[PDB]
């Protein structure tokens, strides 16, 4: 996925 | 209600904010040459052989690292933007957060310098001019910014909208549903408009004054990322770290 996306998901 | 709420998510989220910065800026250890750069690379980073530049352009790397997770909490805490669909949210946040970043900088600028290291570190704003080419043309512009965007006298309350505002925008490039977005902008920008108007009676303009700050910081973000560039292929130890890479990597 992304960095961004991870951060995003808790 | 709306308000209230994305001021109290402000004061959860960042670690710094303009109430706390004016306190320890009325004690921070002050960076003006070589000499006290050594010194507090020694006391508040230790970790950390490179040339002074790059030294400090992994300092500030490391930092934009940690405003990014706040905001992306501060986002999450925005009523509605977690009803967006997720790679709206994405793109929401790949391009609010500098402008977001420099924007809340400015609560710890002044005109000699800028509180660093979470409120323990002072550096000048002529000894960033005192560095080699390309690092000493960074940060000046933000210094512009800051100065004129202070001048507005704005408090927390006010930024905390402001920033919701850049987060929540509907003309970012690749966003699928537009709409939706667009409306819990206008929604955002009404409480904003109204709250100005309460808490700042003698300045009937600050309303499109801030309008045309956030189109400035568009334009100094777009230059900023400009400089990124620049440095990422000309200099031998300037490594991006990977979050801020993926920031960068297709943003005008
Ligand atoms: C252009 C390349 C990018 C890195 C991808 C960059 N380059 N530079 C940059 C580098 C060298 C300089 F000389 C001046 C600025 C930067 N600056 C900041 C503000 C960070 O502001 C908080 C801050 N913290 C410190 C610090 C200093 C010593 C110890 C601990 C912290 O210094 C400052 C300005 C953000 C960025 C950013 O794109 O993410 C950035």
């Amino acid at each position: 996925p992304s960095l961004l996306k991870k951060l995003l998901l808790a | 209600s709306l308000a209230k709420r994305i001021y109290e998510a402000y004061l959860k989220n960042f670690n710094m904010n303009k109430v706390k910065a004016r306190v320890i800026l009325s004690p921070p250890f002050v960076i003006h040459d070589m000499e006290t750069l050594c010194m507090a690379e020694k006391t508040l980073v230790a970790k950390l052989n490179k040339e002074a530049e790059v030294r400090i352009f992994h300092c500030c790397q490391c930092t934009s690292v940690e405003t990014v997770t706040e905001l992306t909490e501060f986002a999450k805490a925005i009523p509605g933007f977690a009803n967006l669909d997720l790679n709206d949210q994405v793109t929401l946040l790949k391009y609010g957060v500098y402008e977001a970043i420099f924007a809340m900088l400015s609560s710890v600028m002044n005109k000699d310098g800028m509180l660093v290291a979470y409120g323990n570190g002072f550096i000048t704003r002529e000894f960033l001019k005192s560095l080699r080419k390309p690092f000493c043309d960074i940060m000046e512009p933000k210094f512009d910014f800051a100065m004129k965007f202070n001048a507005l006298e704005l408090d927390d309350s006010d930024i905390s909208l402001f920033v919701a505002a850049i987060i929540c925008c509907g003309d970012r490039p690749g966003l699928l549903n537009v709409g939706h977005i667009e409306k819990m902008q206008e929604g955002i920008v009404h409480v904003l408009r109204l709250h100005l108007q309460s808490n700042h009676p003698d300045d009937i303009f600050l309303f499109p004054k801030l309008l045309q700050k956030m189109a400035d910081l568009r334009q100094l973000v777009t230059e900023h990322a400009q400089l990124v560039q620049i440095i990422k292929k000309t200099e031998s130890d300037a490594a991006l770290h990977p979050l801020l890479q993926e920031i960068y990597r297709d943003m005008y």
